[PDB]
RNA sequence: UGGAGGUGAUUUAAAUGCCAAA
RNA sequence: AGUCCCUCCCGCUCGGGAGGGAGGCACUCUGGGGGGACUGCCGGCGAUAAGCCGGAGGAAGGGGCGGGCGACGGUAGGUCAGUAUGCCCCGAAACCCCCGGGCUACACGCGCGCUACAAUGGGCGGGACAAUGGGUGCCGACCCCGAAAGGGGGAGGUAAUCCCCUAAACCCGCCCUCAGUUCGGAUCGCGGGCUGCAACUCGCCCGCGUGAAGCUGGAAUCCCUAGUACCCGCGCGUCAUCAUCGCGC
C-alpha cells in the first residue's frame, strides 16, 4: 500500500501556502526548494514532500 | 473427433470449491454455430485471445455473480 | 605452443607412456600392495599406475612451481565413505609423492629451491613442451580452429 | 569412445545446441500455437529468469522447458506405474549438465531411428498428450464428485510435458535400459498414438473419465 | 594502438577482459576457448562471438582474467565482459541493438544474491525448517 | 433513516469432560 | 593492463609463452563522502478524493530485496539448578574436600535425523572452479623417516604481509550389465597409533579379514513462491582428545 504519510501531506501544504509562487511542475525544482527550504535530513522524507508538492501543484492549476 | 477452435473474449471471475474454476465469454470460431457467443468454465491460467478447443457446443455454464 | 594450448588428460597421458624410457624412473618395491590414500577402498587397477602418478606430479611441479609435500598431498586428496556416518575429504599420503619427487629430481627435471619447494629445470620445461608441441601439431589436424594458435 | 571431433565441437551458426535448425517445425494446433517457443537460440539455458513474471514462461524455448521438466526424481510424494520413485542423494535433481547430456542423446537417437527432425518429433509428442477437456471436484453428503470443465492451452503443455517425462522416468527405474533411450522411446511411442506410451494412455484415461461426468 | 578493458560480475565471480586488434584469438586464464569443458559451458562463452559475425571475430584478439565463484558463474561473467568490449570496440548501435533482443542480460548484468540464512534449521536454508511433530 | 407482518425453502454422520483449583 | 631491462622454453623464431627487477594506481579490491526512485511521466477504473490496474525509460518500480526493534495486558505458561531475593528447613550435617562407581543398564512404545535398498549407478586412473571465519596455552609452510594412521627438525606470523587452504557435487577414459551382485556396510577377530595424571566399565584414528536387515515403504502426515526448494561440500561454537548437533558460508 502506497499510502502517503500524514506529517508529509502537514509539511507539504504548509510549504505550498507559504511560497506559493516557488514551485513548478518539474520534480528537480521542487526537490532542491524542499532542501533549501526546510531543514529535513533524511534523502526519502525529502523525495516524498517534493512529489507531494509537485501533485499540489498541477491539481491547483487545474483547478480540481 | 477433433474439436471446435473457441476464442476468449471477456474475463468474468473466479469459481469453484477452492477458486480454481475462470468463467470466460468465447465466440465460436468454426462449426455449426459459428459466430455464437457463450459462456464457459475453464481450469488453467487464462487470459484474452487464447483459444479453446471445445469438444461440444451446446453446453453452456450457468451464470455466477 | 606449451602445456597451457593442450587437454591435461591427454598430455598426462602422453608423458606417462614417454617416461618409461628413463631409467631413474622406476616404481618402489612396496608399489604393487598398497592404495593412493586413506580415503580410496580398493588397490589401483593398472599395472603402471606408478608412470602417471610421476607424469601428473611433474605437470603440476611445472604449472604451480615452488610446492611441497604437504599441498600436494591436499591436491591428492578426496571423499570418502564412512559407511554410517556422512562423508568427508581427507588428504592422501606422504610416501609416493616423496618418493616421486626424489625420483624426478634425479631424473634431472625438477630441483629444490630452500625454504620454498621444488620448481622445474629448464630440462624438464623443454622436455614437457615438446611432446606438448607434437600433440598439438597431432590435434590441429581434426580441430581447424586451433591453428590460430 | 567418442570422438575427439565431438568431445570439442565448434559451432558456427545461431541453432539450437549448434546441430539442428527449427526453420521448418510447424504446429498444427491452434491453441498451442502461441505457447510453443521456437524463435532461433543456441544454448538452452536461460538461468530461472522467467519464473517472476506472470504468464514469463510463455516466452522460453521448448527444448529448454523439457531439460527443466526432466531434471528431477519422479515420485516423491504420489505413485507412478504403481511404485513410489525416490531417488533421493542419486536423483538428477539441480544438475543440468547431465539433463543436458540426456536430451542430446535422446535426439540423436529419435534422429536416427526416424530420420526426422527431432523437434518435429517432439512437437507430434506433445501435440498428441495435450487432453483437451478435465474435471473438478466437488463434496455432497461426504461424497465426492467430478464435473467437467474445460483446460486453458498453457496448462495443457505443462501437463503434457510432465507425463513424458514420467513416462520416461518410469521406463528406466531398476531396469537395463538407460535413461536416453527411455526418453526416446516415450516419444517415438507417443507420436504414433501407441497406447503403450504412457503420456498417451493418461490423455486418453482423463478424457474418458471427463466425458463420462458432464 | 587501441587497448580496452571491461568488467563483469556474477554472483562472486569476477571478470577482467582487455581487448585489441588481433588475428581472432581468445584466451580464458590462459587455455584458448575452444578447448573449454564441459560443453555447456563453453556455449556460454561463445554466444556474443557468434552473434557479432566472423569479419568482425577474425579481426580482434581478447584476454580475459577471471577468479571466484564456479565452473559456470565464471563462464557467465566473461560472456558479460566480452559482450561489452565488443560492443565499446565497434562502436556500433546495430549490434548493440542486437544483442539486446538475444539477452537483455548480456548488458545490463544480474544481480542476484544468496540470502542469509536464518534459525530453525539454519545449515539448510533462510527458509527451510525442521520437520513438525505433534504427539 | 428506522420498524411490523406473510409465504417459501435451508445437501451424510459428529457422544462425553476427566485429571487440577483443594 | 600498457612501457623498459635480464634469464629460460617451443614449430628455431617471423611469431608465441613463463618467471624476476624496475616502474605505475589504469582495472579488481578495500572504506570515507555523495548521487540515484518520487506513483515523478503516459493511458484507463474509481468520485473529480483516497487509491487501484497497465505501459515507457531505467542497475533498480510501486514497504526495491533480507534483517533489528514486539504497544496496554493476559497466560498463577518456564526459570529460585545462571546471578539477586522473603519464609521454612540442615547447621557437626542437607556445609567443604579426596578415592572408586553411576548419569552410557535393556523383553519393549515414541520424536528428530544419518546410511541405503543401486545404472538418474559402484570401482580405478586422470582434469576443473569458492566463500564465510580463525590463529601466541596457538596456526604452522619447507625438508627427512614410514604402507597408513602417524613420527623427528623447523622459516614466517600479535596478521589485507605468514598459516589453516590446490573443496565436493561436475567432466574424460577403462572394468562391472539388473544380480542380495564389484549394491549395502551393520556386527565381530587379530594387529598398529594419538590426547590425557588415568582409555576395563567408557574415547577417537589406521591395515587385513568377516559380511546382518534392506529389492521403493498401509492408515496417516511435514517443509517450501526465486538465487527460493532439492542436491553438494566447507567455516566457527562446544574442545587436552571426541560432531550424524547448533549458528553461518
Ligand atoms: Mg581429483
Ligand atoms: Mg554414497
Ligand atoms: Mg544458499
Ligand atoms: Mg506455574
Ligand atoms: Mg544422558
Ligand atoms: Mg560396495
Ligand atoms: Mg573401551
Ligand atoms: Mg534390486
Amino acid at each position: 500500500g502506497k499510502i502517503r504519510q500524514g506529517f508529509i501531506k502537514r509539511v507539504a501544504r504548509e510549504l505550498f501556502n507559504k511560497y506559493p509562487n516557488e514551485f513548478t511542475r518539474d520534480f528537480e525544482h521542487n526537490k532542491k526548494k524542499v532542501e533549501e527550504l526546510t531543514n529535513v535530513t533524511s534523502k526519502k522524507i525529502r523525495n516524498r514532500i517534493a512529489g507531494y508538492i509537485t501533485k499540489l501543484v498541477r491539481m491547483k492549476e487545474e483547478g480540481k | 473427433d477433433e474439436g471446435y477452435p473457441a476464442e476468449v473474449i471477456e474475463i468474468i471471475g473466479r469459481t469453484g470449491t477452492t477458486g480454481d474454476v475462470t468463467q470466460v465469454k468465447v465466440r465460436i470460431l468454426e462449426g455449426r454455430d459459428k459466430g455464437r457467443v457463450i459462456r464457459r468454465n475453464v481450469r488453467g491460467p487464462v487470459r484474452v485471445g487464447d483459444i479453446l478447443i471445445l469438444r461440444e457446443t451446446e453446453r453452456e455454464a450457468r451464470e455466477i455473480k | 605452443a606449451t602445456v597451457y594450448d593442450v587437454p591435461g588428460d591427454l598430455l598426462v597421458e602422453r608423458v606417462a607412456q614417454r617416461l618409461k624410457e628413463i631409467p631413474e624412473i622406476k616404481p618402489p618395491e612396496w608399489a604393487p600392495f598398497v592404495k593412493t590414500g586413506r580415503h580410496k577402498e580398493r588397490l589401483p587397477e593398472q599395472e603402471d599406475w606408478w608412470y602417471y602418478r610421476v607424469a601428473s606430479i611433474l605437470r603440476r611441479v611445472y604449472l604451480d612451481g615452488p610446492v611441497g609435500i604437504e599441498r600436494l598431498r591436499t591436491y591428492y586428496g578426496g571423499r570418502k565413505n564412512r559407511g554410517h556416518a556422512p562423508e568427508r575429504f581427507y588428504k592422501a599420503g606422504g610416501s609416493i609423492i616423496r618418493k616421486a619427487l626424489q625420483q624426478l629430481e634425479a631424473a634431472g627435471f625438477v630441483e629444490k629451491v630452500p625454504g620454498k619447494g621444488r620448481v622445474i629445470t629448464p630440462k624438464g620445461r623443454s622436455f614437457l613442451d615438446k611432446i606438448a608441441t607434437e600433440l598439438k601439431k597431432e590435434l590441429e589436424e581434426i580441430i581447424p580452429e586451433l591453428k590460430k594458435y | 569412445a567418442k570422438p575427439l571431433s565431438e568431445r570439442f565441437f565448434i559451432p558456427h551458426e545461431i541453432k539450437v545446441m549448434g546441430r539442428w535448425s527449427t526453420e521448418d517445425v510447424e504446429v498444427r494446433d491452434p491453441s498451442l500455437k502461441p505457447y510453443i517457443n521456437l524463435e532461433p537460440r543456441l544454448l538452452p539455458h536461460t538461468h530461472g529468469r522467467h519464473a517472476k513474471k506472470h504468464f514469463g514462461k510463455a516466452n522460453v524455448h521448448i527444448v529448454e522447458r523439457l531439460i527443466n521438466k526432466i531434471m528431477r526424481s519422479g515420485g516423491s510424494h504420489y505413485k507412478v506405474a504403481g511404485h513410489f520413485m525416490r531417488r533421493e542423494h542419486r536423483s538428477l535433481n539441480s544438475k543440468k549438465v547431465k539433463a543436458y547430456e540426456v536430451v542430446k542423446e535422446a535426439f540423436k537417437i529419435i534422429e536416427k531411428r526416424t530420420g526426422k527432425n527431432p523437434i518435429q518429433v517432439l512437437v507430434w509428442a506433445i501435440e498428441n498428450a495435450a487432453p483437451r477437456e478435465d474435471t473438478t471436484s466437488v463434496m455432497f453428503g461426504g461424497i465426492r464428485y467430478h464435473v467437467a470443465v474445460d483446460i486453458s492451452p498453457m496448462r495443457r503443455l505443462d501437463v503434457a510435458l510432465r507425463n513424458i517425462a514420467l513416462g520416461a522416468s518410469a521406463k528406466c527405474y531398476r531396469t537395463k535400459m538407460s535413461f536416453a533411450e527411455a526418453l526416446a522411446e516415450e516419444i517415438i511411442l507417443a507420436a504414433n498414438k501407441d497406447p503403450k506410451s504412457y503420456a498417451y494412455s493418461k490423455k486418453l484415461e482423463i478424457e474418458r473419465i471427463a466425458e463420462s461426468s458432464r | 594502438m587501441r587497448i580496452i578493458q571491461t568488467t563483469g560480475k556474477r554472483k562472486t565471480a569476477i571478470a577482467r577482459a582487455v581487448i585489441r586488434e588481433g588475428k581472432g584469438r581468445v584466451r580464458i586464464n590462459g587455455k584458448p576457448v575452444e578447448l573449454v569443458e564441459p560443453e555447456i559451458a563453453r556455449f556460454t562463452i561463445l554466444e556474443p562471438l557468434i552473434l557479432a559475425g566472423e569479419e568482425i571475430w577474425n579481426s580482434v584478439d581478447i584476454d580475459v582474467k577471471v577468479q571466484g565463484g564456479g565452473f559456470m558463474g565464471q563462464a557467465e561473467a566473461a560472456r558479460i565482459a566480452i559482450a561489452r568490449a565488443l560492443v565499446e570496440w565497434t562502436g556500433d548501435m546495430n549490434l548493440k541493438e542486437k544483442f539486446i533482443k538475444y539477452d537483455r542480460t548480456m548488458l545490463v548484468g544480474d544481480p542476484r544474491r544468496t540470502e542469509p540464512h536464518k534459525p530453525n534449521r539454519s545449515t539448510k536454508g533462510p527458509r527451510a525448517k525442521r520437520q513438525k511433530s505433534y504427539r
